[PDB]
RNA sequence: AGAACCUUACCUGGUCUUGACAUCCACGGAAGUUUUCAGAGAUGAGAAUGUGCCUUCGGGAACCGUGAGACAGGUGCUGCAUGGCUGUCGUCAGCUCGUGUUGUGAAAUGUUGGGUUAAGUCCCGCAACGAGCGCAACCCUUAUCCUUUGUUGCCAGCGGUCCGGCCGGGAACUCAAAGGAGACUGCCAGUGAUAAACUGGAGGAAGGUGGGGAUGACGUCAAGUCAUCAUGGCCCUUACGACCAGGGCUACACACGUGCUACAAUGGCGCAUACAAAGAGAAGCGACCUCGCGAGAGCAAGCGGACCUCAUAAAGUGCGUCGUAGUCCGGAUUGGAGUCUGCAACUCGACUCCAUGAAGUCGGAAUCGCUAGUAAUCGUGGAUCAGAAUGCCACGGUGAAUACGU
C-alpha cells in the first residue's frame, strides 16, 4: 500500500490562491520525480451559519451563509528528501498556508 | 488491467461494484455469506432477480463490494450492477433494457435544506391567526 | 429528579463573616447578599440575612438546612390563585 | 447596546483566561470525584474566589466588541447583522452560499 | 416598497473579494478585526484622490496591501515615504511585519463607491438630484459598464418628510451567483439630516475586477496528462 | 391550473412477484417512508392467504381488487342560483390506488401479532365481496348516478353554443364558459 | 441561536460623578501580579514583587485615583424627522427605460389579440417601436459518462502473509471534488397559420430551458428597527450614566403558536446484525489505562479534520417475546441518591439511576407543507455554545399517492 513519508498540506478560504500554488508543487514535483502528478481533491470543508435579514420586524425569508476552506494535498506516490527542499522554496504564500508538518 | 468485466450498478447514490466471472450459482457480498447481509429480508429477492430474468441462477459467479447505502437499497444499487457487468458478455442485452427503461441510473438527485426553511422544501408552519 | 455535587462549597465570600459569628454561636444578623452558596456546619447555629432580589430576609440556620441553599428559603417569583387574579405571596 | 455592558463583558475575558485557565485542576479538587477526603477545603476556594468576578462563566462569549444583544457569534467577533454587513460589502474571505 | 440586495455572495466568482486569507477557522475572529482595521484607516490616508477597490491579503508573517488605482502616480501620493507611512500602521495592526504593492489603472468613476459620493455631494450642498444621477450613469457607461442602477434617498426636495427616486439603465441582473456586481452605499450628512445613495454597476457577466476563476478546479494542470501510479 | 399533461413518477416492477400492481400495492403499505418492511408484511400476508385457499400465492389479494375497485368521482361545479354537484370519471391510476388505500385504510381496524395476518384477512373477506371496502365502493357508485338530474349552468347553455358555432357543451372549459 | 449571577433591557441595594473606558491637561502613583485580614462584593487596611517609558531630570504619558473644560456615556423621545436595511402582495406576470404616435388634455398605446408557456418564454401582429427589471442563460452543485488526481482514496490480478490495502506493488475498480461532457422541437414522426411550442419515437444515465440551489421587478403600505450601526431635531449628563452583587422575562389564573418523541405489532423489549456521507475539536476535544453502580473520574497516546475522536450512525435487518390487558406500548411527574458544567445548581442548568407511578389507544374550532431525493421518517454533525435542544442549520440513509379539471 502506497503511501508517503512525509506530509505537505495547504490550506485556503480563498480557492482561486490556492490553485495556482498548488499547481507550482506539482510541476515540482515532476522535477523531482519520475511520474506526473496532479491535484488531490481531498474532501473540502463548509461551516454553517444562520443569520436575520431584516433587523427586526418578519422571519419568513432570513438567511443562510457558507464559508469554504478549501483543501488540496501535493505527494509522490511515495516522496523523497529532493522534493521537500525544491518544495518548500517554491511555494506560495500570501492567503495560503502551507503546513509541512504531520500533525 | 481486468480481467473482470466491471459493473457499477449506481442507484439512489449507492453504487454496486460487482465483478463477475463463470462459476456456479453464488454470491459474497463483502466476504460474507447472503444470510448474513441480506438474512430473510426483501433485500434477498432484489439480488437473485437480475440472474433470474437472464436464467443463469446456476453458472454465474459474483464478488461484490457495495458502498454509501443503508440494507434494503444496497440489493437495489445490486440490481443495476449486475446488468451494468452483464454488458461484455452480450452488448445489446443492455441495449433493449435501456430502451424498456428497466435498467438506467436512479430518476432522483440530491436537494438541499433551503434557505431559512424547516426542510428542503417544507416552509416555517404558521397559523398567522 | 435532580440534587447537587460533592465537597464543600462554603467559599471564601460566605466564610469571613461567619467566621467571626462561629466563636460566639452568634453575634449579630449577617448582611448577606452572596445567595447561591450552600449551607454547611460552620453556618449552623447561625441567623444569615439573605438578600431576594430585593432586600435581606433573615434564615436561622439548624441542622435540617444543611443539604439546603441559602436564597431557597427566600422568594424569587410571584402568585395568583388556582383560578383567580390575587396579589402574589413572593417578593 | 450600553457601553456599560459591553465594558464588564470586555473586561471578563481576558481575565477569564488569565484566572481560570492556572485554576483548571481546583474545580477538579473541590467538586469532582477526584478528591475522596483529600482536601475539599477552604484553602482552595482562597483561589477560586480569583476566577468568579471574571471566568468563563459569567462570559457568554458576546458583545466584547459590538452593541447588539444576543445572536452573537465568537468566531467572527460579530453578530447576525454585522456578519451580513460584511458579507454584501465582500469583507470575509470565502464567503459565498451553499448551491447543491 | 422592498429593497433586498441578493448579490453579497458572489464576489468571490468573477471578481475579487476585499479580503483574501487563512486562520483555521479558530483565529477567525483574531484575523477579521485586523483587516477591518487595515480597511478602515488606509482609504483615509489616500484620500487625496480617489481607489476603484481595496484587497488586503495575508501571507507567511505578514500582512500585503493590494490597491486598485486611477493610476500609481499621484493616487499614492509622490515619495516612497508616504507609502512607507502606510506599511508603518498596516504592521502594527495586524501584529506581523508589512508590504505594500500598487496596482491597476482602472479608473475608480467605472466604480461604485465615487458614483455614490458624487450623487450625495449634489444633495448635501442641495444642488440637484433629478439629472446628477443620470451623469453619473453616462459617465459609467461610456468607461466599460453594459448597467448600472441606481436609487438616491434622503430629505429630498427640503420636504419635512422622507423621499426615494431611483433610475435603471442597460442591464443589472440578480437571476446569478456570478457577474461582477460592484456595489456601495454612501452615507453622509447634511442640513437637514442624514442621506444616502445606493449603487449596483454591472461591469460584464465574466468582465469586471481581476478575476475570472469561480472554484477550486481538479483536473487543473492536467486536461488529459494520465498517470498509471505503477509499472511507470 | 394545469396547461399541458404531466406525468406520474412509479417505480419499476416487483422483486418477487415482477408484477406492477404489487410494486404500487408494497408502496401503499408503506409506513415511516419505509418500502423495506411493507414489501415483507405484503408477502406474508398472501401466503396467509395461500392457506385460506390452496388455488394460488395472489388468490384473494387479485380478486379483492376487482371487487372494491371504483370508477367515478364527484367534483363540484356551481356558479349564480343552483346547478348541484357534478360527476367525473376517475383515470385508472386513480381507480387502481383508490382500490388499494380503501384495503388497507380498513385492515388497521384489526389487532393482531403481526401487519400481515390483518391485511390478510381484510383481502380474504373483500375478494368474497363481503370486506369493509364494499360499502366504499357502493356509496360512491349510487352517488355518481344520482347527482346527474341537474349540472354546471345547464339552462343558459343550451342557448350559448348554438349561437357560437361551437359544439355541443355543459362543462366549465378554458377560453369561454359553456 | 442556546436568559443561575454575567447575559439584560428591567429592578434594588452598596459606591462615585469630566464621571466606569479613549484622547487632551493638572497632580499623586509605574501599569500588572501575587497575598493575609476586615467588609456580601465593590471597597479598605496591611504585606510581597517591580521603579520601567521619556526627560530643561522639574515633570508628563501608558494605566489607575482625582479634578477643569471639550467630551465620553444613554434599549433618551422622535421611524407625518431621517440614513443604512428589510417584510408583504408572488414567482403577480406583470413592472419599467429610451422614444414616436392619438386626444385640448389629465393619459392611453407599448404593458392588449391569436398559438405556445409557470412566465412579458418565444412565433405571428396593429404606431406603437426597440430594450432592460421580473423570469429564461451563463453560475455553483449533482447525476451516468468523459475527464484529471492517487492521500488521510482504492485492490480483477501478484507478493510478505496471521491473507488484514498494514505494506512490496497494481490503476480493472469503487472512491472523493471539480471542469463539466449531454438535450436544440436540433433529429425522426404527429399537431400547430410557415412558425414558436406540445407530445410521441430512438440512442443514451436521461429527452421536454436534465435534477437541485441561487433566484423576487417600479413600489403604495405614515409598514418596522433610532437596540448592529449612521444621525439631526433634542432631554438627563452627581443623569433617560456607571463599578459591584443578587434577582428576573421558563412566575401561573388559564389558554394559545410551534416542534420533538410517543399512543405500538410495519413495531417496542432484550440480545445479536448491515453499510454513511458530511463536519468540528490546543483555559478544547480525546483512544487505551486504573477508578466507578449506569452516569462519570483523573492520568494520557492522539488530534487541523477520508490521519485520532465524537462513532456501536441510526432507522432498517435477525430471533425469541408481546394486543386492546394503558401492555410486554409509553414511561412523565415527584421523593431520593449517585454523577456532571461551573466560587455558585434554589426559584431558571446537563446526565445516570432506584422507589412509587400518571397522562396519552390518534385528539373540537383550529391548522400547514408537498410534483419527487420531494413528502415522510430516522440518525449524524456543526453554528450558537461556561452549563441548557426537543430548536435551527447543513449532511447522508430508506423513500410514497397522484397531478383529469379551473
Amino acid at each position: 500500500m502506497q503511501n508517503q513519508r512525509i506530509r505537505i498540506r495547504l490550506k485556503a478560504f480563498d480557492h482561486r490562491l490556492i490553485d495556482q500554488a498548488t499547481a507550482e508543487i506539482v510541476e515540482t514535483a515532476k522535477r523531482t520525480g519520475a511520474q506526473v502528478r496532479g491535484p488531490i481533491p481531498l474532501p473540502t470543508r463548509k461551516e454553517r451559519f444562520t443569520v436575520l435579514i431584516s433587523p427586526h420586524v418578519n422571519k419568513d425569508a432570513r438567511d443562510q451563509y457558507e464559508i469554504r476552506t478549501h483543501l488540496r494535498l501535493v505527494d509522490i506516490v511515495e516522496p523523497t528528501e529532493k522534493t521537500v527542499d525544491a518544495l518548500m522554496r517554491l511555494d506560495l504564500a500570501a492567503g495560503v498556508d502551507v503546513q509541512i508538518s504531520l500533525g | 488491467a481486468e480481467n473482470q468485466y466491471y459493473g457499477t450498478g449506481r442507484r439512489k447514490s449507492s453504487a454496486a461494484r460487482v465483478f463477475i466471472k463463470p462459476g456456479n450459482g453464488k454470491i459474497v457480498i463483502n466476504q460474507r455469506s447472503l444470510e448474513q447481509y441480506f438474512g430473510r429480508e426483501t433485500a434477498r429477492m432484489v439480488v437473485r432477480q437480475p440472474l433470474e430474468l437472464v436464467d443463469m441462477v446456476e453458472k454465474l459467479d459474483l464478488y461484490i463490494t457495495v458502498k454509501g447505502g443503508g440494507i434494503s437499497g444496497q440489493a437495489g444499487a445490486i440490481r443495476h450492477g449486475i446488468t451494468r457487468a452483464l454488458m461484455e458478455y452480450d452488448e445489446s442485452l443492455r441495449s433493449e433494457l435501456r430502451k424498456a427503461g428497466f435498467v438506467t441510473r436512479d430518476a432522483r438527485q440530491v436537494e438541499r435544506k433551503k434557505v431559512g426553511l424547516r426542510k428542503a422544501r417544507r416552509r416555517p408552519q404558521f397559523s398567522k391567526r | 429528579p435532580r440534587s447537587l455535587k460533592k465537597g464543600p462549597f462554603i467559599d471564601l465570600h460566605l466564610l469571613k463573616k461567619v467566621e467571626k459569628a462561629v466563636e460566639s454561636g452568634d453575634k449579630k444578623p449577617l448582611r448577606t447578599w452572596s445567595r447561591r452558596s450552600t449551607i454547611f456546619p460552620n453556618m449552623i447555629g447561625l441567623t444569615i440575612a439573605v438578600h431576594n432580589g430585593r432586600q435581606h430576609v433573615p434564615v436561622f440556620v439548624t441542622d435540617e438546612m444543611v443539604g439546603h441553599k441559602l436564597g431557597e428559603f427566600a422568594p424569587t417569583r410571584t402568585y395568583r390563585g388556582h383560578a383567580a387574579d390575587k396579589k402574589a405571596k413572593k417578593k | 447596546a450600553k457601553q456599560s455592558m459591553k465594558a464588564r463583558e470586555v473586561k471578563r475575558v481576558a481575565l477569564a483566561d488569565k484566572y481560570f485557565a492556572k485554576r483548571a485542576e481546583l474545580k477538579a479538587i473541590i467538586s469532582d470525584v477526584n478528591a475522596s477526603d483529600e482536601d475539599r477545603w477552604n484553602a482552595v476556594l482562597k483561589l477560586q474566589t480569583l476566577p468568579r468576578d471574571s471566568s468563563p462563566s459569567r462570559q457568554r462569549n458576546r458583545c466584547r466588541q459590538t452593541g447588539r444583544p444576543h445572536g452573537f457569534l465568537r468566531k467572527f467577533g460579530l453578530s447576525r447583522i454585522k456578519v451580513r454587513e460584511a458579507a454584501m460589502r465582500g469583507e470575509i474571505p470565502g464567503l459565498k452560499k451553499a448551491s447543491w | 416598497g422592498q429593497k433586498v440586495h441578493p448579490n453579497g455572495i458572489r464576489l468571490g466568482i468573477v471578481k475579487p473579494w476585499n479580503s483574501t486569507w487563512f486562520a483555521n477557522t479558530k483565529e477567525f475572529a483574531d484575523n477579521l478585526d485586523s483587516d477591518f482595521k487595515v480597511r478602515q484607516y488606509l482609504t483615509k490616508e489616500l484620500a487625496k484622490a480617489s481607489v476603484s477597490r481595496i484587497v488586503i491579503e495575508r501571507p507567511a508573517k505578514s500582512i500585503r496591501v493590494t490597491i486598485h488605482t486611477a493610476r500609481p502616480g499621484i493616487v499614492i501620493g509622490k515619495k516612497g515615504e508616504d507609502v512607507e507611512k502606510l506599511r508603518k500602521v498596516v504592521a502594527d495592526i495586524a501584529g506581523v511585519p508589512a508590504q505594500i504593492n500598487i496596482a491597476e489603472v482602472r479608473k475608480p468613476e467605472l466604480d461604485a463607491k465615487l458614483v455614490a459620493d458624487s450623487i450625495t455631494s449634489q444633495l448635501e450642498r442641495r444642488v440637484m438630484f433629478r439629472r446628477a444621477m443620470k451623469r453619473a450613469v453616462q459617465n459609467a457607461m461610456r468607461l466599460g459598464a453594459k448597467g448600472i442602477k441606481v436609487e438616491v434617498s434622503g430629505r429630498l426636495g427640503g420636504a419635512e418628510i422622507a423621499r426615494t427616486e431611483w433610475y435603471r439603465e442597460g442591464r443589472v441582473p440578480l437571476h446569478t451567483l456570478r457577474a461582477d456586481i460592484d456595489y456601495n452605499t454612501s452615507e453622509a450628512h447634511t442640513t437637514y439630516g442624514v442621506i444616502g445613495v445606493k449603487v449596483w454597476i454591472f461591469k460584464g457577466e465574466i468582465l469586471g475586477g481581476m478575476a475570472a476563476v469561480e472554484q477550486p478546479e481538479k483536473p487543473a494542470a492536467q486536461p488529459k496528462k494520465q498517470q498509471r501510479k505503477g509499472r511507470k | 391550473p394545469r396547461r399541458r399533461v404531466i406525468g406520474q413518477r412509479k417505480i419499476l416492477p416487483d422483486p418477487k412477484f415482477g408484477s406492477e400492481l404489487l410494486a404500487k400495492f408494497v408502496n401503499i403499505l408503506m409506513v415511516d417512508g419505509k418500502k423495506s418492511t411493507a414489501e415483507s408484511i405484503v408477502y406474508s400476508a398472501l401466503e396467509t392467504l395461500a392457506q385460506r385457499s390452496g388455488k394460488s400465492e395472489l388468490e384473494a389479494f387479485e380478486v379483492a381488487l376487482e371487487n372494491v375497485r371504483p370508477t367515478v368521482e364527484v367534483k363540484s361545479r356551481r356558479v349564480g342560483g343552483s346547478t348541484y354537484q357534478v360527476p367525473v370519471e376517475v383515470r385508472p391510476v386513480r381507480r387502481n390506488a383508490l382500490a388499494m388505500r380503501w384495503i388497507v385504510e380498513a385492515a388497521r381496524k384489526r389487532g393482531d401479532k403481526s401487519m400481515a395476518l390483518r391485511l390478510a384477512n381484510e383481502l380474504s373477506d373483500a375478494a368474497e365481496n363481503k370486506g369493509t371496502a364494499v360499502k366504499k365502493r357502493e356509496d360512491v357508485h349510487r352517488m355518481a348516478e344520482a347527482n346527474k338530474a341537474f349540472a354546471h349552468y345547464r339552462w343558459l347553455s343550451l342557448r350559448s353554443f348554438s349561437h357560437q358555432a361551437g359544439a355541443s357543451s355543459k362543462q366549465p372549459a378554458l377560453g369561454y364558459l359553456n
